[PDB]
């Protein structure tokens, strides 16, 4: 029942350093090794290294012997079988090849030939090594569109445009709407801009009984945009 | 061709006698009377009584040579002794008591015997002494020669007061069999008591038995099966008692009507003596009622079972007791805490023709009350019953009888069955007649064809 | 068929042999819990359930000194004597109870224990020691 | 590795199997010497160390009625049921403790004793008797 | 030698307020008082 | 007898550092009120149970 949580998204410059957390729960933190593996589009995935919270024994890749430093706290036992530890990792000498999604995971077994093998993975943490600046997004509403004229389904969403740092998560009506929520990936402009959209398929009869507000939460820039999509349609297939 | 072979766990038992257990009935925690009869030590009852009938098994039982009765007798004796050990002793009460008859001897033809005694008792301190009063009741000396008196209990043994916190209400106590042993229970309706039981079952824990100390009449006992039972170790011998077990219970209602009160006078640094206070309201003797129709039917049903042993179309009689001890000549029992000694002289005046006998809604029986008892076989101790504050009314089922036949050359004439008792063990044989203790010997040998190595 | 504890006391010895574990499991553990501390009444039942285990251990010593040792059915090497119950097979296991069997053997039962304790391990062990060196 | 008494309580079941004699030798003999004769205080601890041997003998009876009998590791002939802990090998002996194991088995543990006492010696002994005559 | 053996990787849930050792020690101390004062000199005649 | 070993103990909860013994550590039976006398010292911190 180990439900691990990593750190948040951060933006850094080349040659600087960044520290990523790896908070655990639901299992004995000192009973398993903690692996760390990255995923960069330049060289695919690469195993970075594992560490032992119990015996204090770490093991890195010879390419990460100088720039990666992994630390662990002592576990905080909640019950006789549950503890809440933490595993941090600092990486220095940031280059362009160290841009991607990083992971920490739980060791496999406590004894045998494959003990440290990663079984329970974290959700991940994306890092972008760039000398550019943090720029907030520009959030627009989307006009409703017909999806099935005979069925009567509308499609309305929000448009996040032109943000340089890490991507953004969006909720609907303070997270009260999950049915029909479909989120599109970001773009890559020639200047290095990222921009995406999100949409939801709403009933055409749901125009005087429900209200749809999209909530954009850009964390590296520490901004939030709450937009109200107008129920007035403009697609000729949707007014019916 | 064939060799010896051992078998471990074979159904082989041998009759023996060993120490048994005792049950807590499982309601002991909810009684909260601090200490009942065997609530002290016994263990709670199993959720399911393992009663397993053994088909094709006929076992010879003999209730008059049983050892469970001796075990239960010694256990009851030690129960009395260990219950009265830490209570309040009343040895300073053996003093001189200047008593007086009660102030209400209205119509001296009827009896009134409660003595308003007063005496100089020791108090809280040892320096001073205080004069108290109100011991009452019939049991006392006639003095050496307001009239002086003293306690004949003091003329016999030492005295100790029963603890007021404990109770005498009989809790259902059923003995249990330990490891390695078992209890065979007979199951057929009619049982001679001595002979082969054709329908045998086995258990560890027995069925609930209430320890009731009673004479002449068995109270709260186990009913017989369809027929009234007449058991005896030797029916020809007159000296041996005759036990009778009923089919239908005889209703009895006993009453101490004296709305009584108590007085807690302090004696010694810790002790405190409970004395019978003044009787508030009118006074009349304690009694016991039995419905006359039910008693008539019970006697008419028992006489036919007796005729099976002493002749068809013959007459039998039974008068009241002969004489001797007060506990033997009178139906003695306990209720609420007070010890009733009733005279059954009003129930046994009957002669029986071959078809009938020779209104009145109920038959009442007078009953005197006693608080100091020397029933203990150890004649070195006696118990003082603490007074009960209030009116006393107790109902019960009469289930058994103890009779003695008048000896002599009474063959051509009739036979007489006077009430009796004395031995406590006879009170237990009406409940342990169907039970026998056996020890298991599971090591058997037999020849079969096999070879080793 | 089970029929519970001692269910086959009047059945044949063959049918009774089908319920050895049933009679074996209920004789050793009739466990009373003596957590309450009551003075003079505990020693009697304590002596009782201690003599119980003493008798049990006497039976276990008798079943260990023999070539048999498994608390189950077991075969020996002592021949059956025709003087003991002059009966054939199937006459015993199909028209006789263990009670009547031990009753008929009780006349000759005392020497069988000696024939099992001496004619066996006092010679079987010695043969085992002088035949295990090769 | 030893780590003394109960040292492998949180280790794997395989590593814990390496210290069976260690947990076995310290449970039976915690011998107190009761030479002083003190009245009411001896009965409590005497009842304690008598119920101790009673429980020990209950465990020994359970380990004797089965085909296993050596106070050691032992194998049986009762197949493991896939309903009981749907797990593969090496998943149990290398990432699980005996505590959590008995916890997961506690739902189905009660029928395993019956399958070991009846499906084995109530038939294995009978097959041994009917296959030892030739 | 007090056999004090630390059990690695063992976390055990303790609850001191539902413990039964305290009841054992309480009853033992009570019986200690009672059995220590039983054979000594009684002073019941002092209540004067 | 399981003996907890960590310095700070809530009294109710999971002990992470457990040891085992048969005989406990020496306890002096002291009958005292309001103030505990000749008792066992705490570990580094005052305990409020
Ligand atoms: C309490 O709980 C903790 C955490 O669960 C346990 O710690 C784990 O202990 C196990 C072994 O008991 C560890 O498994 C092993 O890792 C060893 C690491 O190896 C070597 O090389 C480094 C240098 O990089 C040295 O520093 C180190 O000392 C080692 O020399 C492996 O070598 C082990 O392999 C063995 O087993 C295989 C079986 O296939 C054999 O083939 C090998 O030859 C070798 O014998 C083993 O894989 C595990 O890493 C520990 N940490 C975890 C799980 O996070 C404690 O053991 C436990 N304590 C108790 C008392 O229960
Ligand atoms: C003993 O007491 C009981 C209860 O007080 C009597 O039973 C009652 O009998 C009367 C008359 O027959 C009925 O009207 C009541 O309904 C009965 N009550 C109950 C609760 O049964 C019984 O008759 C008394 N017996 C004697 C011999 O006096
Ligand atoms: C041990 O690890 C395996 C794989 O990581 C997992 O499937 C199993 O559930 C773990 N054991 C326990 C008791 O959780
Ligand atoms: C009064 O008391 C004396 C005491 O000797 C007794 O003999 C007498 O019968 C009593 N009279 C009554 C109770 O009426
Ligand atoms: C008490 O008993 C005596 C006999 O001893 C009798 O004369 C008297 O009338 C009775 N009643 C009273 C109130 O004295
Ligand atoms: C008994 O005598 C005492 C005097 O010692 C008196 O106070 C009390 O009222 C008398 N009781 C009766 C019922 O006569
Ligand atoms: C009961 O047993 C006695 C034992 O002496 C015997 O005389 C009698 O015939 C048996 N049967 C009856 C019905 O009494
Ligand atoms: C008994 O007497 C007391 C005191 O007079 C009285 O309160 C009580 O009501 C009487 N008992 C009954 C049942 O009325
Ligand atoms: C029995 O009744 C007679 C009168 O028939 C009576 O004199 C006697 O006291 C009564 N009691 C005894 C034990 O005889
Ligand atoms: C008891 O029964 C006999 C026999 O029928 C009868 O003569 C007598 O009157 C009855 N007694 C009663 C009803 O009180
Ligand atoms: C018998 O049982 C009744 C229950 O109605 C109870 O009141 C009584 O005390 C018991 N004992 C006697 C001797 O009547
Ligand atoms: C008397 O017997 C009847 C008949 O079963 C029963 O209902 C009642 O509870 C019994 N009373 C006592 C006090 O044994
Ligand atoms: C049988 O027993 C008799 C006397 O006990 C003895 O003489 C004889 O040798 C025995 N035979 C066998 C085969 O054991
Ligand atoms: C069983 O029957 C056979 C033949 O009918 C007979 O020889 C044998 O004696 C019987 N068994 C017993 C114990 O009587
Ligand atoms: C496993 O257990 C289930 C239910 O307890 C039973 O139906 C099934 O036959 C068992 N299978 C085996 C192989 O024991
Ligand atoms: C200690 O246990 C209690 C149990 O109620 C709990 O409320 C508390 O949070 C725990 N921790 C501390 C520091 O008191």
């Amino acid at each position: 029942e180990g439900q691990l949580v990593q750190s948040g998204a951060e933006l850094k410059k080349p040659g600087a350093s960044v520290k990523i957390s790896c908070k655990t729960s639901g299992y004995r933190f000192n009973f398993y090794h903690i692996n760390w593996i990255r995923q960069t589009a330049g060289r695919g995935p690469e195993w970075m290294g594992w560490i032992s919270p119990y015996s204090g024994d770490k093991n890195l890749a010879p390419a990460f012997q100088d720039r990666v430093i992994m630390t662990t706290d002592t576990e905080v036992p909640v019950t006789s079988f549950t503890s809440t530890g933490a595993a941090y990792m600092e990486i220095r000498n940031l280059k362009f090849d160290d841009t991607g999604t990083y992971f920490c995971a739980k060791g496999l077994l406590r004894d045998g030939s494959s003990t440290w093998l990663p079984y329970l993975w974290g959700q991940g943490t994306l890092l972008t090594v760039s000398s550019a600046s943090t720029k907030g997004p520009s959030v627009f509403p989307l006009a409703p569109s017909s999806k099935s004229t005979s069925g009567g389904t509308a499609a309305l969403g929000c448009l996040v445009k032109d943000y340089f740092p890490e991507p953004v998560t969006v909720s609907w009506n303070s997270g009260a709407l999950t049915s029909g929520v479909h989120t599109f990936p970001a773009v890559l402009q020639s200047s290095g801009l990222y921009s995406l959209s999100s949409v939801v398929t709403v009933p055409s009869s749901s125009l005087g009984t429900q209200t749809y507000i999209c909530n954009v939460n850009h964390k590296p820039s520490n901004t939030k945009v709450d937009k109200r999509v107008e129920p007035k349609s403009c697609d000729k297939g949707l007014e019916v | 061709n064939l060799w010896v072979t051992v078998y471990y766990g074979v159904p082989v038992w041998k009759d023996a006698e060993t120490t048994l257990f005792c049950a807590s009935d499982a309601k002991a925690y909810d009684t909260e009377k601090h200490n009942v009869w065997a609530t002290h030590a016994c263990v709670p009852t199993d959720p399911n009584p393992q009663e397993i009938h053994l088909e094709n098994v006929t076992e010879e039982f003999n209730m008059w040579k049983n050892n469970m009765v001796e075990q239960m007798h010694t256990d009851i004796i030690s129960l009395w002794d260990q219950s009265l050990k830490p209570c309040v002793k009343l040895t300073p009460l053996c003093v001189t008591l200047q008593c007086t008859n009660v102030t209400n001897n209205i119509t001296d033809d009827m009896r009134g015997e409660l003595k308003n005694c007063s005496f100089n008792m020791t108090t809280e301190l040892r320096d001073k002494k205080q004069k108290v009063y109100s011991l009452f009741y019939r049991l006392d000396v006639v003095q050496i020669n307001n009239k002086e008196y003293r306690l004949i209990n003091c003329n016999t043994s030492a005295i100790t007061q029963a603890c007021p916190k404990v109770s005498f209400e009989p809790i259902p106590i059923h003995y249990c069999a330990p490891a390695g042993f078992a209890i065979l229970k007979c199951k057929d309706k009619k049982f001679n008591g001595t002979g082969p039981c054709p329908s045998v079952s086995t258990v560890q824990c027995t069925h609930g038995i209430k320890p009731v100390v009673s004479t002449q009449l068995l109270l709260n006992g186990s009913l017989a099966e369809e027929e009234v039972m007449i058991r005896s170790e030797n029916i020809t011998n007159n000296a041996k008692n005759i036990l009778v077990q009923f089919n239908t219970p005889v209703q009895i209602n006993c009453t101490r009507p004296n709305n009584n009160t108590r007085k807690s006078i302090r004696i010694g640094p810790g002790q405190a003596f409970y004395a019978t206070g003044d009787i508030i309201g009118d006074i009349r003797q304690a009694h016991c009622n039995v419905s006359k129709a039910t008693w008539n039917e019970t006697l008419g049903k028992v006489v036919k079972q007796l005729r099976k042993h002493f002749g068809n179309n013959t007459i039998i009689r039974f008068a009241n007791s002969s004489g001797g001890d007060l506990e033997v000549t009178t139906h003695s029992f306990n209720c609420g805490g007070e010890f009733f000694y009733c005279n059954t002289s009003g129930l046994f005046n009957s002669t029986w023709i071959s078809n009938t006998s020779v209104s009145n809604d109920s038959i009442t029986l007078p009953c005197r009350i006693k608080q100091i008892i020397n029933m203990w076989q150890r004649i070195g101790q006696a118990m003082y019953a603490p007074p009960i504050q209030g009116v006393i009314r107790c109902v019960s089922n009469i289930t058994g009888l103890i009779l003695t036949r008048d000896g002599g050359s009474t063959n051509s004439t009739t036979e007489t069955f006077r009430p009796g008792g004395g031995d406590m063990r006879d009170n237990w044989r009406s409940e342990l007649y169907k039970y026998k203790v056996v020890k298991i010997e599971p090591l058997g040998v037999a020849p079969t064809r096999c070879k080793r190595r | 068929v089970f029929l519970g504890f001692l269910g086959a006391a009047g059945s044949t010895m063959g049918a009774a042999s089908m319920t050895l574990t049933v009679q074996a499991r209920n004789l050793l553990s009739g466990n009373p819990d003596w957590l309450p501390d009551m003075t003079v009444w505990g020693i009697k039942q304590l002596q009782a359930r201690v003599l119980a285990v003493e008798r049990y251990l006497r039976d276990q010593q008798l079943l260990g000194i023999w070539g048999c040792s498994g608390k189950l059915i077991c075969c020996t090497n002592v021949p059956w004597n025709s003087s003991w119950s002059n009966r054939n097979l199937s006459e015993i296991w199909d028209n006789m109870t263990w009670l009547q069997w031990d009753k008929e053997i009780s006349n000759y039962t005392q020497i069988i224990y000696g024939l099992l304790e001496e004619s066996q391990n006092q010679q079987e062990k010695n043969e085992q020691d002088l035949l295990a060196l090769d």
